[PDB]
RNA sequence: CGAAGGUGUGCUGUGAGGCAUGCUGGAGGUAUCAGAAGUGCGAAUGCUGACAUAAGUAACGAUAAAGCGGGUGAAAAGCCCGCUCGCCGGAAGACCAAGGGUUCCUGUCCAACGUUAAUCGGGGCAGGGUGAGUCGACCCCUAAGGCGAGGCCGAAAGGCGU
RNA sequence: CCCGGCGAGGGGAGUGAAAAAGAACCUGAAACCGUGUACGUACAAGCAGUGGGAGCACGCUUAGGCGUGUGACUGCGUACC
């Protein structure tokens, strides 16, 4: 099964109207070091909720 | 599945070689045609 | 004052890079860097490098201050394509296109 | 034979150096000459650790077309043209304005 | 003191058209009256090159299978080291002929090639590596068959045979 | 000189009459793909134009007008060889 007429650029755009990405709402700040991190994740230095977990 | 080309150097040279071409009058016509066209390789022999 | 930076002949499709370019149009530079750091796409690394290059150019060549800068323009254009051959069934050959893009970022203090 | 030779005194006829004078340093086969202090250029030279040479911006001479210069006649203070003739058994050049041997 | 060519604007004729001028370009153009044609394209499942659609859709090549720690690095599910797990074993182990011709070993690089990433490679670049009286070839002997001094035969070319 | 992996790629400085003449280099048309501005568009049925025609934005103005862009609503209307 294949088309009988060539679809238009307008239709291309209408189909793609649902493809935009979403950005993270906000980050979190650790209470001891002051770094920014994803909520419920550890930081890039090894802190979580004020405590050093990984060396 | 077995295909058509199955190489063999002795058979190649005995079938299409320089001396085979020279041994007959029509082979010399083949060589003359190829020289007149100006080919870089004249036969199958190294 | 406006400062430019570019990446020409990047190995990616423009349709794929535009999805990430749309996220940071008109933002402050610190906010834009924060957004780019937490996006799990390959185009994000490329766009981030171009943004950093633009900021460094504005610091060194025009004497600007980092805290007053905004992403005033950004766009992606299509570049040349490479052509390759891929075999299919029953002795038939198809053509493959490998697409590339140019990326442009403009920062400003106004 | 050739009308312009190495170690001659010439005056420039055309170009940005129209009017200056100098000495011919060497003659190339393509029809050009290198005259001293004439037609200078600035070259951006990259360094090379071998040969103990650093980089920098240098000023040097560039070749000029032979028919754009002329032989200077000190007696008259002007440009001149060159002719040939035999004197004893040998060929010589001579100025055409006053018919004097060079 | 800006030619052809490109791109806009204003005027003008019944039409095919014509005239003037702004920007781009950077060295050629050609009145009038006559003369000659490879003289005007939307179609021929026309010929060559470039670029779209379907679509960021199908697919990524045997259902033998992976886990974790350390190293290097800009970056490690896939590279190096260690421990455990699984698969073949008259083969999916070892040695050759035929065919190919540097793919072999060491250093260094990651654009293109590798259906993903690659610090890795049968990829790019440079240097190294094949040692015979006894192994093979060459050499001595012939099979099927081939060529063939004189010879027999056939318009020419040629055929068969000692 | 500077960002970047002692990358690819770029931004300044400098050469030159000219660097959107920078080696993917004279001129640089069209199909095709983007960024910015003005206007229209989420109760409306078809070869997408043509005749009529409000409203909005913008340039002159001899303050009387006119020009250019968009076009709600309405009559007629089934491509080319």
């Amino acid at each position: 099964a294949v088309q009988q007429n060539k679809p238009t650029r307008s239709k291309r755009g209408m189909r793609r109207s649902h493809d935009a990405l979403t950005a993270v709402t906000s980050l979190s700040v650790d209470k001891t070091s002051g770094e920014k991190h994803l909520r419920h994740h550890i930081t890039a230095d090894g802190y979580y909720r004020g405590r050093k977990v990984i060396a | 599945m077995k295909r058509t080309f199955q190489p063999s150097v002795l058979k190649r040279n005995r079938s299409h070689g320089f001396r085979a071409r020279m041994a007959t009058k029509n082979g010399r016509q083949v060589l003359a045609r190829r020289r007149a066209k100006g080919r870089a390789r004249l036969t199958v022999s190294k | 004052m406006e400062t430019i930076a570019k990446h020409r002949h990047a190995r990616s499709s423009a349709q794929k890079v535009r999805l990430v370019a749309d996220l940071i149009r008109g933002k402050k530079v610190s906010q834009a860097l924060d957004i780019l750091t937490y996006t799990n796409k390959k185009a994000a690394v490329l766009v981030k490098k171009v943004l950093e290059s633009a900021i460094a150019n504005a610091e060194h060549n025009d004497g600007a201050d980092i805290d007053d800068l905004k992403v005033t323009k950004i766009f992606v254009d299509e570049g040349p394509s490479m052509k390759r051959i891929m075999p299919r069934a029953k002795g038939r050959a198809d053509r493959i296109l490998k697409r590339t893009s140019h990326i442009t970022v403009v920062v400003s203090d106004r | 034979a050739a009308k312009i030779r190495r170690d001659d005194e010439v005056i420039v006829l055309t170009g940005k150096d129209k009017g200056k004078r100098g000495k011919v340093k060497n003659v190339l086969s393509s029809g050009k000459v290198i005259v001293e202090g004439i037609n200078l250029v600035k070259k951006h030279q990259k360094p090379v650790p071998a040969l103990n040479q650093p980089g920098g911006i240098v000023e040097k001479e560039a070749a000029i077309q032979v028919s754009n210069v002329a032989i200077f006649n000190a007696a008259t203070g002007k440009a001149d043209r060159v002719g040939f003739r035999f004197e004893d058994g040998k060929k010589v050049r001579f100025f055409k304005s006053n018919s004097e041997t060079i």
